[PDB]
RNA sequence: AGUAGUAACAAGAGGG
RNA sequence: UAUACCUCUGCU
């Protein structure tokens, strides 16, 4: 090494090697490529720890501010408000499970929320609530020499996930998420005074951003997260022996001006001694719902429906009678999961940034500030959806509530498949702008990238959903080209 | 400044019926 | 209509809407379990990279060690090891041709910092493999229990305090054929109790003797674990930590590898973000400038796939030796050790597997050091598989592994064998149709190639290409991809025609850090003040993360505003604070007072902030310098933080010291364990060191120096500080004689 | 007393444990057990705290905690537990504690807290005494940048600024070495006397001063004021589209204000040359330019500033120019030439290494001091002539030996004999080779040479010895017994009308400014620098396109001399602007002549480089150079480029990576195979045919005939069919 | 059952 | 063997 002189050696060992190992460029045209393949099997099922639109809430008028009262004394109070209510009846069977529990439990929960003297209730560890939050379901730990012996004895379960084909109701469920609605579901801390003339600038925008955020039905769904999360983080830690009952509860104020607190339906927390970030507690989630589970029963794989009422719905025509039902199902999480639940807010930052960045990009052009032009105009507009007429168009406001939507739902279904998915189709969507750019785009091997995205589209509805946009997209800009060798780079 | 959506529902929701 | 977020992306570029693919506001992957099958898929898939080369028994060890190099060339473009030796040197002295004096004066400052580096030095540092305990412990624990072991044996050339002598003592102690280590075990006594007789758990410690080669392969072993957290990733991947031996070895090689890095401008190491994107501007840059008119460019997004794997530790014997050509022969083995060991390394295999009985509901844990002897009935097919190729390279309980390497094991020397290749592409040394120039950090590269004609670019990237592989480097073709010059992407940085920016990258930064109340507040705001620099984070949406933070940071430190209708177990007595206080503003949020904050305020700490509108009595208990919830630690870790974005570096942040800057209470999971008695080894370290900073108030700032006592230091400061005391100053005759009757009565004590 | 420390480690050392440790582990070895530990580094710090907080204890606290504060408050809230924490002596705690011990606990004087944290305190102050004006609205270009983000910095090394700290918090364990500078025992004396007597944790006020003393750097994206007070605020200061005007507390330094007053006259001229009434359009702007918000006309006229851009400012005001100071008691006068600074180290005949300021380029000065006076003809580290004259010998060769060390030969560099050393207040090193050769000067003048000269009448030379002899003298000595003005472009001259200073001859190199710059000016775009030109006149063609698409058309030569091009002609270089000129203007006319031909790009792209006197020359272009902050960019003449970039995905022109505005959609669908307006005297056809020849490139373009076909490498690659067309254009 | 996903959790260890 | 309890641990 130290008399070593360089003499042509990687020249000659150049020479030598085999003209097989090359990275030939091959032309990437989005015109050529194919749609990603979407797997086939059973449907995919709702998996989120609580009901998105499907939920149902009995609510009172209420002065007290987000996170005021006893939960359980507002809890009682919503259920006050509704009467007509039935002995239960089993409409729609968890396929898997004994359904007699499911039923047991319910009966049990509601009186036991009758007899409760006190701010908190801890249920008595019934055999049907035992099985519904798997007490003694872990096998027992013994020293291998001692069972090295079982005929049966193998590892884990270690297989892939089992896939899963996309149903509609995920994109029906994201359709909702970027509605705006009648309430006001977040409600934002006290900032300093504005002094500098930026600062009075960021609050006439933050008024409009606020507004937007805070109506949106997302935003609902991110209240909901981080209160479940809370309670259940809080309640694991502190009483971990006890099948503590934690309300589902979320307070809005109306655009009217009202404050109001809203009962979705209860949690029981199962037994939660978390050593692990990994590690889960079981849990009973039993939430109303006047969503027939028949027309979808795909959808509801792990729940058991209960029909627990009728109520008297008003309208402006005349009052409906409709049924009432008691979505109950067993479910689980993390510390690690429960972290990321109660901090689900970060989300308001995700699409903001971008709608902000937006909007100071065209004002750096105009020079002047463009954000109430863009909240109050309707002239400056992006592609946010596709219906049977064609691609359909929207205002800012609607921009800033689907990248919104699409925050909370990356934050409700999170995944491997989803980090997989995203990572390398980021690049695949990269190649298709070098191209949309004029920028003479080449891949080496495309198979193999598209096979590593393939490889993440396995069971999860929210990925399956965003390979499928992925798709629509592809379309969307193989239209808007077309054929030619000078062909239409613009959109619209 | 009330931000508004061009779509309705004309009858009630099913998410917070009036009842 | 069926909304599609996608849709976007139609009329505006993927680039300026390049937060709507990052989904970083969901809980990340987390490996449950083993990283046993992890460790395992990488150890078989690194010597199958490797597999035409040539297998030797190792004289010491006795394992399996496979040499990919000066090996056959490669035939495919699959993943090969195969790096040839005579190309490694060629690169290595082209980078010493266009850098002339920097060789030199790397070497220097590197034999500079041997000279003065001190046996502290490893003290600072993540968790470290501790071949006293066949596990990871922290940095500073595991180098004291591998001097008291050394100290034990015939090893104390590191009493100096020099890092060189205890790197001597590491050498030597290769040479022990019977290295005593005490193994600690739990015995169940009996005691009597007023009147029944209960069982008690108590822990001894056994005397063990090791052979030479279970010493041997224990400190060339490096453990194994999953990596968890871990975004962009289907499936999990096996991380890797070094030993206590190979440690101050590679503290070393890195420093040359660094002081090599400093000063290459194709570098991506070590700087930070915003440097790394200038430095990739100044290469685009002088790409144009050097250019012609007529000529083209195009801009591979470039990834090395299994970047690790293939890199290989006689290749890095190579370069260390070429890098210190001319130099003192012992400055010139010592760097070359590191890369031994490593040539020479056996991997841990991890916890092992887990078993499960459906029928008769039973689980049990067996030990990976058990896959050797053990049936396969158990495992399942590709378990299985697995296991039959491992039990080839299996040596006392851990897998060889001589070629390759693997994350978390070795840094920047790497980054230099990619950087010669950037190098190579001076049109000085091609002397032909195409040339190029870039940057690469790691595994991430970004090339830039010019040329007259398009088939010249694909002439320029199958060179490139292929003297990469003749190094052992592989572009990954299915992830890295090429365009004209204008868009490309790097360690996700996106250019279009300029850096934009990409803010969800930073998603989770923006949260409560969870170290402490006055920590917190103060690593919130400077989040949000960074990122409207460095991330174009507009006005309107800090002011709303400012806002979003307060509610997250009262609701986990229960420190609500003390006027609010909330019930904790804080609002009673911040109530009572709110009612007596005068002046609320001055109160901070930690203690329910309101939000100060606004754009213009976050380089400004609370403290600081609110110091003015204080109550006097709040002001003087707050930052009463006797108070019992602070920790009086170093200046050189008085306000640091740990953060991650890279490996996992210190966050130093800006606050004043008061009774919200407390620590939470420790993990105390090892009372129920046999290393139970290391808490209390602790309690007595820190007494004595609690004490010996009462007679050298000093070693808290600048670590003290001596080969003296410490009892010996405060005995000779006792009798010196009350002679000043009493020949000019406050003390009486008879004090001076009581202080120096128990320095002579200590000193009996020997 | 130190009583109770030897009485504790007397009970210590009776534990047989402890005596152990503290025999065994030596100074050394401590630093390695104090850091011995069970606790892990936490992984995931978020999660734990969200853990911990919902349990009743998890704050650890000293012992003494059980003494200081109750066990039970007032509400019946358990305040601490006996339970102690993993691995020391301190047990474990609520929160109610700590809020306990803010409302009820004892109190203590910390009024002098703001001085041991001063670097905090110092950011309030500026932030308080801060002035914020309006938020103008644009395209903020940034420059990543190392800069300064410790402000108010004493500036020592880590090591200077150690000794230091020892000094101030402990001064008894003050090692081998001692305070070398004077700023080191002047910055102690501040210390010792402002810290007195303040109750803190030594620990905490050896930390704050570390952080406030020592230098810290880091690289940042800047728009504008680079210095320590405006990095502090780059979050207040910018956004990605607006500048919040801001001015911090406190004054300027000098240093800043000397650098930023350079840049604001040599942008002030640079736009003035181009201008039809240059030393108007200077006025103009002087009056109304402003930096840091005082104004730029009253700092010209209290700041002694040297510099060729900033004397014609002052020159055109009627303000003295800095023409004169002193060095070894003589007055040196410059009556020609210009200073151009250059710091670097040289060895001298010790082989000791010193940092000059060397002055280079051509420089005359008349020199006159006591009783003696002298003509100086200066290069750099060159001594060309000096004619000396003097009422005594030993008054001519005392001066003699000032200009001979003013001149900062290798010479007289390598003759000098020892070390040098003088004060106690040190001078400068131009004065330590002075007193050096004041003192001795015999290897001085051996070494610096004899030459021949012609006996001419009036003048004598002086030897080594001393004598004076008729035709031999040292190198360069020769031994014999002001108002200014300034014309409508901008050059300066004397009475008898000499040249004094050069609009041309102004230093290009342009440089960020350290403090902020206003030209309050309709001459200036709305933010300074060269980026900030090229987007302004290109945005502001595409906002006014339909009105300067028919004034292309019917008037073109008044849309060519349009003053809102003027900005743009100064990053052009000057002798290219007159053929950039030409070959547009041809270019231009060949889009008019040859009909159906018509790309609104091309046009807008190229219509800057219309705005000079057009040269009638036939080079060929495939670029135009502008000087973007130092560096040469190349606009390309044919498609798109770094400069400019018309994006069709976005329907965008781009300018150095911003959005300059959308053109109309109508230039998304307007082409023609056949490109005018890209080669002077030629038109591109279409794509290369090979029955035309072999490829030649664009300097053998004079080969073809009238009406001849021919393959042509154009640029970036592209090969292209181009056709000489046989009438030319106007 | 349920969480989950390439392997785990569904309390572990002890009072033997 | 089962059923009650009791102790330690919740990143080690
Ligand atoms: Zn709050």
């Amino acid at each position: 090494v130290s008399s070593f002189k360089a003499n042509g050696n990687i020249e000659a060992k150049l020479g030598a090697m085999s003209e097989k190992v090359n990275a030939q460029i091959e032309s990437f045209d989005p015109r050529t490529i194919r749609e990603l393949e979407l797997p086939e099997g059973k449907f995919c099922t709702q998996r989120s720890k609580f009901l998105l639109m499907d939920a149902m809430k009995l609510s009172v008028l209420n002065p007290a501010h987000e996170g005021e009262g006893i939960p359980m004394k507002d809890a009682k109070a919503c259920l006050d408000t509704f009467w007509g209510w039935k002995k239960a009846t089993i409409i729609k069977k968890h396929e898997k499970g004994v359904n007699t529990n499911y039923l047991m439990i319910w009966e049990q929960l509601l009186e036991s929320i009758k007899e409760m003297e006190g701010k908190f209730l801890n249920l008595k560890k019934t055999n049907h609530l035992k099985w519904g939050l798997g007490e003694g379901q872990a096998p027992e730990k013994m020293d291998f020499e001692d069972c090295k012996e079982v005929p049966d004895l193998f590892q884990y379960k270690s297989e892939p996930p089992e896939k899963r084909k996309l149903a509609s109701w995920i994109q029906s469920e994201f359709n909702k998420a970027s509605e705006l609605t009648n309430s006001n579901w977040i409600e934002f801390d006290e900032l300093g005074n504005d002094v500098a003339p930026i600062e009075h600038i960021a609050s006439r925008r933050r008024n409009f951003f606020t507004a937007e955020v805070s109506q949106c039905r997302a935003s609902e769904y991110i209240m909901k997260a981080v209160y479940i999360n809370t309670a259940l983080l809080n309640s694991s830690c502190t009483a971990m022996e006890e099948y503590q009952v934690i309300p589902i509860i979320t307070k809005c104020r109306d655009t009217s001006g009202q404050r109001r607190t809203n009962l979705y339906g209860f949690i029981i927390k199962g037994r939660s001694h978390l050593r692990n970030d990994t590690d889960v507690v079981n849990f009973i989630s039993l939430e109303f719902s006047l969503t027939d589970p028949r027309n979808e029963i795909h959808k509801w794989e792990k729940y058991c429906v209960l029909e627990i009422g009728d109520m008297e719905i008003r309208t402006s025509i005349s009052t409906i009678m409709k049924p009432v039902y008691l979505y109950v199902r067993t479910n689980g999480t993390s510390k690690i999961k429960m972290k990321w639940g109660m901090e689900m807010r970060r989300c308001l930052l995700q699409s903001l940034q971008q709608v902000e960045s937006m909007i100071e990009a065209e004002s750096a052009v105009k020079e002047k500030d463009m954000t109430e032009p863009f909240f109050r105009n309707r002239e400056n507009d992006w592609p946010i959806g596709e219906s049977p007429q064609g691609i359909e168009k929207g205002t800012i406001g609607k921009v800033c509530r689907v990248l919104l939507a699409k925050s909370v739902f990356n934050s409700i279904y999170a995944s491997a498949q989803l980090e997989g998915f995203s990572a390398e189709s980021r690049k695949l969507l990269l190649l298709i702008q070098a191209f949309r750019d004029n920028l003479d785009p080449g891949t080496f091997d495309l198979k193999g990238l598209y096979e590593a995205i393939e490889e993440c589209i396995i069971n999860d509805p929210w990925v399956l959903l965003n390979a499928s946009w992925f798709n629509s997209f592809l379309k969307a800009v193989q239209l808007s080209m077309g054929s030619g060798s000078g062909e239409n780079l613009y959109f619209q | 400044y009330s931000p508004t959506s061009p779509s309705y529902s004309p009858s009630y929701s099913p998410t917070s019926p009036s009842y | 209509m069926d909304v599609n977020p996608m849709l976007i992306f139609l009329k505006v570029p993927v680039q300026n809407a390049i937060s709507t693919t990052f989904p970083y506001t969901g809980d990340p992957p987390y490996s449950h379990g083993t990283g046993t099958g992890y460790t395992m898929d990488t150890v078989i898939r690194t010597h199958d990279y490797s597999s035409r080369g040539i297998w030797k028994t190792n004289s010491e060890t006795g394992a399996q060690q496979l040499n990919p190099i000066d090996g056959p060339l490669p035939e495919d473009n699959e993943p090969s090891g195969y790096a040839q030796t005579d190309c490694v040197l060629e690169l290595i002295e082209g980078l010493d041709r266009s850098h002339p004096g920097l060789f030199e004066t790397a070497c220097q400052e590197t034999i500079d910092a041997i000279q003065q580096t001190r046996v502290d030095k490893l003290t600072q540092g993540r968790q470290t493999y501790d071949w006293t305990l066949n596990r990871n412990q922290p940095a500073a624990t595991a180098l004291a229990n591998t001097i008291e072991v050394f100290r034990k044996n015939g090893y104390k050339l590191n009493e100096s305090g020099r890092l060189i002598d205890f790197l001597k003592d590491v050498l030597l102690s290769f040479e022990n054929d019977s290295m005593e280590v005490t193994t600690h075990f739990q015995k169940k006594k009996r005691i009597r109790d007023n009147k029944k007789m209960i069982t008690q758990r108590t822990i001894g410690k056994k005397r063990v003797k090791l052979t030479k080669k279970n010493y041997l392969i224990r400190a060339l072993t490096l453990n194994t674990m999953t990596k968890d957290a871990e975004r962009g990733k289907l499936k999990r991947r096996a991380i890797a930590t070094p030993g206590m031996q190979i440690r101050g070895f590679v503290y070393f090689v890195e420093l040359l590898a660094r002081n090599i890095c400093e000063r290459l401008e194709q570098s991506g190491l070590p700087v930070g973000g915003n440097e790394k994107k200038a430095k990739l501007a100044n290469v685009i840059k002088k790409m144009m400038a050097k250019s012609t008119d007529e000529e083209l460019s195009y801009t591979i997004t470039g990834d090395n796939t299994k970047w690790n794997e293939n890199q290989n530790p006689r290749i890095f014997l190579a370069m260390v030796l070429r890098i210190t050509a001319g130099q003192p022969e012992w400055f010139r083995d010592l760097l070359a050790v590191a890369p031994i060991m490593f040539s020479n390394k056996v991997a841990r295999l991890g916890r092992g597997y887990m078993f499960e009985s459906k029928s008769m509901h039973l689980r049990t844990q067996i030990s990976a050091e058990n896959l050797s002897d053990i049936n396969l009935r158990y495992f399942n097919e590709d378990t299985k598989k697995k296991i039959e190729k491992i039990r080839h390279l299996m040596v006392e309980g851990t897998a060889s592994l001589s070629p390759g390497m693997m994350m978390g094991m070795f840094n920047m020397l790497s980054t230099v064998l990619g950087v010669s290749v950037l190098n190579l592409g001076q049109r000085e040394i091609l002397k032909r149709t195409y040339w190029w120039d870039g940057l690469q950090s790691s595994d991430d590269f970004a090339l830039i190639i010019n040329g007259h004609f398009k088939e010249d670019i694909q002439q320029g990237v199958n060179h490139f290409y292929r003297t990469c592989k003749l190094v052992g480097i592989n572009m990954s073709q299915k992830k890295s991809y090429i365009n004209k010059t204008g868009t490309f992407e790097f360690t996700s940085f996106f250019y279009r025609y300029g850096f934009v920016a990409n803010f969800s990258m930073e998603l989770p930064s923006f949260g409560v850090a969870g170290n402490n109340e006055s920590a917190d507040m103060s690593i919130g705001t400077t989040v949000i003040k960074t990122n409207m620099i460095n991330n174009d984070l507009g006005p309107a949406t800090a002011q709303m993360a400012i806002q979003l933070f307060i509610k997250d940071y009262r609701y986990t430190y229960r420190c609500h505003r003390g006027d609010t209708n909330l019930e904790t177990r804080r609002t009673k007595s911040i109530k009572r604070l709110w009612t007596e206080t005068i002046s609320k503003a001055g109160l901070l949020v930690a203690d329910g007072g309101p939000n100060p904050y606004n754009l213009r305020n976050l380089h400004i700490p609370e403290v600081c902030l609110k110091w003015s509108l204080m109550d006097p009595d709040y002001r003087g208990r707050l930052c009463n310098p006797n108070n019992p919830f602070v920790h009086h630690m170093e200046v050189e870790s008085t306000n640091l933080a740990v953060v991650m974005p890279g490996p996992a570096k210190s966050l130093e942040y800006d606050a004043v010291a008061t009774t919200h800057s407390w620590t939470p209470k420790r993990n105390r999971s090892i009372l129920n364990t046999n290393q139970r008695g290391i808490l209390e080894d602790e309690r007595i370290y820190q007494k004595c060191c609690q004490v010996f900073e009462k007679f050298f108030p000093s070693s808290t700032y600048r670590r003290p120096i001596g080969m003296a006592s410490m009892l010996d230091a405060m005995l000779s400061r006792a009798r010196i500080d009350a002679r000043i005391d009493l020949e000019s100053g406050r003390i009486s005759s008879q004090d001076f004689s009581e202080i120096t009757n128990t320095c002579k009565a200590i000193e009996a004590l020997k | 007393s130190g009583m109770e420390r030897i009485k504790e480690l007397m009970e210590m050392v009776k534990n047989s444990r402890m005596r152990e440790i503290l025999t065994t582990t030596s100074v050394d070895h401590m630093a390695v057990i104090k850091k011995y530990t069970s606790g892990r580094q936490e992984k995931n710090p978020a999660l734990r705290m969200k853990w911990m907080m919902a349990m009743k204890y998890p704050i650890s606290a000293s012992s003494r905690i059980r003494e200081m504060i109750p066990e039970k408050d007032e509400d019946g809230n358990t305040l601490w537990t006996n339970t102690k924490d993993a691995g020391s002596n301190r047990v474990l705690v609520s929160p109610n504690a700590v809020t306990w011990w803010n409302r009820a606990g004892p109190v203590s004087d910390v009024v002098h807290y703001p001085r041991v944290y001063k670097m905090y305190f110092d950011r309030l102050e500026r932030l308080t005494h801060g002035t914020f004006g309006p938020v103008k609205f644009y395209n903020q270009v940034k420059v990543r940048k190392r800069v300064d983000i410790n402000p108010g910095h004493k500036d020592l090394t880590s090591r200077e600024a150690q000794e230091v700290i020892m000094e101030v918090v402990f001064p008894n364990e003050v090692g081998a070495r001692t305070l070398s500078s004077d700023a080191q025992l002047t910055i102690t004396k501040e210390k010792k006397e402002e810290l007195k007597n303040c109750k803190i944790s030594p620990i905490m006020v050896a930390y704050m001063l570390e952080r406030e003393l020592v230098r810290r750097t880091r690289f940042l994206p800047i728009a504008g004021a680079t210095s320590s007070t405006y990095v502090e605020v780059l979050h207040l200061t910018q956004g990605t589209c607006w500048e919040q005007q801001y001015t911090p507390g406190g004054e300027a330094e000098n240093d800043d204000l000397d650098q930023t007053l350079i840049i604001a006259s040599r942008n002030i001229v640079r736009r003035s040359i181009v201008a039809i009434d240059p030393l108007a359009s200077l006025l103009s702007m002087c009056h109304t330019t402003s930096i840091s918000s005082e104004p730029l006309v009253e700092i010209l006229r209290s700041n002694p500033t040297d510099e060729q851009a900033v004397n014609i400012c002052k020159a055109a005001l009627g303000i003295r120019i800095n023409n004169s100071f002193s060095f070894g008691g003589y007055n040196f006068k410059r009556v020609k030439g210009s200073s151009q600074r250059t710091e670097k180290a040289v060895l001298t005949g010790n082989l000791q290494t010193l940092t000059m300021t060397i002055f280079e380029g051509y420089e005359e000065f008349n020199v006159s001091g006591k009783r003696a006076s002298a003509v100086l003809k200066k290069g750099a580290q060159r001594l060309i002539q000096a004619i000396i004259g003097g009422r005594t010998l030993e008054d001519i060769l005392n001066l003699m030996i000032t200009l001979m060390v003013f001149s900062q030969e290798e010479k007289m560099l390598k003759a000098v004999r020892g070390d040098l050393n003088f004060v106690n207040q040190r001078l400068n090193p131009m004065y330590q080779l002075l007193r050096h050769f004041q003192k001795d000067s015999s290897t001085l003048l051996k070494n610096w040479g004899t030459e021949e000269i012609d006996p001419i009448m009036g003048i004598a030379g002086i030897m080594p010895d001393g004598t004076i002899n008729k035709t031999q003298t040292l190198m360069g000595v020769r031994l014999s017994q002001i108002r200014v003005n300034i014309d409508k472009y901008l050059r300066v001259r004397n009475e008898k009308g000499e040249l004094l200073i050069s609009p041309e001859e102004v230093s290009e190199a342009q440089g960020q400014e350290k403090l902020p710059i206003n030209y309050n000016s309709s001459l200036m775009w709305e933010v300074n620098g060269p980026e900030s030109i090229l987007t302004n006149t290109y945005h502001w063609i595409i906002k006014n396109w339909e009105l300067l698409k028919t004034q292309w058309m019917t008037d073109p030569t008044v849309l060519y001399n349009r003053i809102e091009f003027e900005p743009f002609q100064t990053l052009i270089p000057k002798g290219n602007r007159a053929i950039y000129s030409g070959f547009t203007r041809t270019l231009f006319q060949q889009m008019r002549d040859v009909e159906g031909t018509f790309d609104s790009i091309q046009i807008i792209k190229l219509l800057p480089f219309s705005a000079h006197p057009p040269s009638l020359g036939r080079t060929q272009f495939s670029s135009f150079t502008l000087n973007i902050r130092g560096a040469p960019l190349r606009l390309l003449i044919r498609g798109n480029s770094q400069v400019f970039n018309y994006n069709q995905m976005e329907n965008v022109i781009i300018v150095l990576g911003k959005s300059v505005g959308s053109p109309e959609r109508s230039i998304l669908t307007e082409s023609s195979s056949i490109e005018s307006a890209v080669l002077r005297g030629f038109l591109i056809l279409g794509k290369a045919n090979s029955k035309y020849g072999p490829v030649l490139t664009i300097g053998e373009l004079d080969k073809l005939g009238r009406g001849e076909k021919a393959n042509v490498l154009i640029g970036q690659g592209d090969t292209v069919l181009v056709m000489k067309r046989k009438r030319d254009s106007s």
